[PDB]
């Protein structure tokens, strides 16, 4: 009964992060000890002619990005654990997230370590036009 | 191919919208094409769902520098016999809005304590995971009839985990710097530990120099067994599955080979008592 969501290659990392006091730190440490990034994310086909904004209603990848389903790039969604916002709600689930192609092998790690600029809507260090 | 860890136990026939699915597998088939997924104009997200996610199938085989491993060898367990706490959980089954997973109901320990929890599960929603009461029932069958009255005697998990920490602390503070849970067929006990165990690097107590055995979500602090009053999580426990030592057949038949003083009272604490007792006879007697 029921429908699987996960694949065996993610069992170790998801179990570790689901039990961790500090899930973001656990994922960072897991990778530093040689673990493989979380796979089985929701990667989109698109036209690569989008705005390049980080978090969007529909896929918005430019030629330097890939578009993913937002929940699938969120460690807290993937592990089914509490989110760190004040009210415990997610800013990725229900949106698409654009990830630089150079980091698309590890979308979850990318979102954990990076910040969206609230002025221009692009990732700090990966498109933000503000300086 | 697939695992049962985080299986979606809802009865919703379709999968999720690409923005809401945790995984590619969980996206509905209508969005899947050409090896990946597409956004479909005019096909909306689902803004009201509640999908129960199963916690059966954890695998604690991580190897991460500075994080102790939870499962220990027989030889290490023997050195820590004074830390041994037998542990067993009797479950109830998800029903109604979900089916396909086991929820902790009666948590039993070799101290003789049984704690009863409200049936509680991890429900994915459009905004988060909601750790919440879920519909449940005891398994059918005469051997499970004693669970029927417990369905109405459960405590919320925030209360249950405080009581677990207090019991372990009272029992172990003058016996060990750790706990070793002694298990028989550990899968569901490991699932149940998700409700009251956290892990991380080794830490020390907020109030002395001992290793931390407990964690508080109220203050993000760590304590040993002497200083854990009010703490809600067990931190970096250890554990071992006695069933893996070569026995065949059920727990009771193997326990009874060595011991006549623990008649089977058919309750979680009695399984926990038998498990620790069997382990002690196997390793320390004759
Ligand atoms: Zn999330
Ligand atoms: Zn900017
Ligand atoms: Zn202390
Ligand atoms: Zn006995």
């Amino acid at each position: 009964a029921g429908n699987a969501t996960e694949v065996p290659a993610n069992s170790t990392v998801l179990s570790f992060c689901a039990f961790a006091v500090d899930a973001a730190k656990a994922y960072k440490d897991y990778l530093a000890s040689g673990g493989q990034p979380i796979t089985n994310c929701v990667k989109m086909l698109c036209t690569h002619t989008g705005t390049g904004q980080a978090i969007t209603v529909t896929p918005e990848a430019n030629m330097d990005q890939e578009s993913f389903g937002g929940a699938s790039c969120c460690l807290y969604c993937r592990c089914h654990i509490d989110h760190p916002n004040p009210k415990g709600f997610c800013d990725l689930k229900g949106k698409y997230v654009q990830i630089p192609t150079t980091c698309a092998n590890d979308p979850v790690g990318f979102t954990l370590k990076n910040t969206v600029c609230t002025v221009c809507g692009m990732w700090k260090g990966y498109g933000c036009s503000c300086d | 191919n697939v695992t049962g860890l985080f299986k979606d136990c809802s009865k919703v026939i379709t999968g999720l919208h690409p923005t809401q699915a945790p995984t590619h597998l969980s996206v509905d088939t209508k969005f899947k094409t050409e090896g990946l997924c597409v956004d479909i104009p005019g096909i909306p997200k689902d803004m009201t769902y509640r999908r129960l996610i199963s916690m059966m199938g954890f695998k604690m085989n991580y190897q991460v520098n500075g994080y102790p491993n939870m499962f220990i060898t027989r030889e290490e367990a023997i050195r820590h016999v004074r830390a041994w706490i037998g542990f067993d959980v009797e479950g109830c089954h998800a029903t109604r809005e979900a089916v396909g997973t086991n929820l902790p109901l009666q948590l039993g320990f070799s101290t003789g304590v049984n704690l009863v929890a409200v049936p509680t599960g991890y429900v994915d929603t459009p905004n988060n995971t909601d750790f919440s009461r879920v519909s449940a029932k005891p398994p059918p069958g005469d051997q499970f009839k004693h669970l029927i009255p417990l369905m109405y005697k459960g405590l919320p998990w925030n209360v249950v985990r405080i009581k677990i920490v207090q019991m372990l602390s009272d029992t172990l503070k003058n016996l060990s710097d750790r706990v070793v849970f002694v298990l028989w067929a550990h899968g569901f006990e490991l699932t149940s530990m998700k409700y009251f165990v956290k892990i991380g690097p080794e830490r020390t107590c907020c109030l002395c120099d001992r290793r931390a055995t407990c964690f508080s979500t109220a203050s993000d602090t760590y304590a040993c067994w002497h200083h854990s009053i009010g703490f809600d999580y067990v931190y970096n426990p250890f554990m071992i599955d006695v069933q893996q030592w070569g026995f065949t057949g059920n727990l009771q038949s193997n326990h009874d080979l060595y011991c006549q003083v623990h008649g089977n009272a058919h309750v979680a604490s009695c399984d926990a008592i038998m498990t620790r007792c069997l382990a002690v006879h196997e390793c320390f007697v004759k």
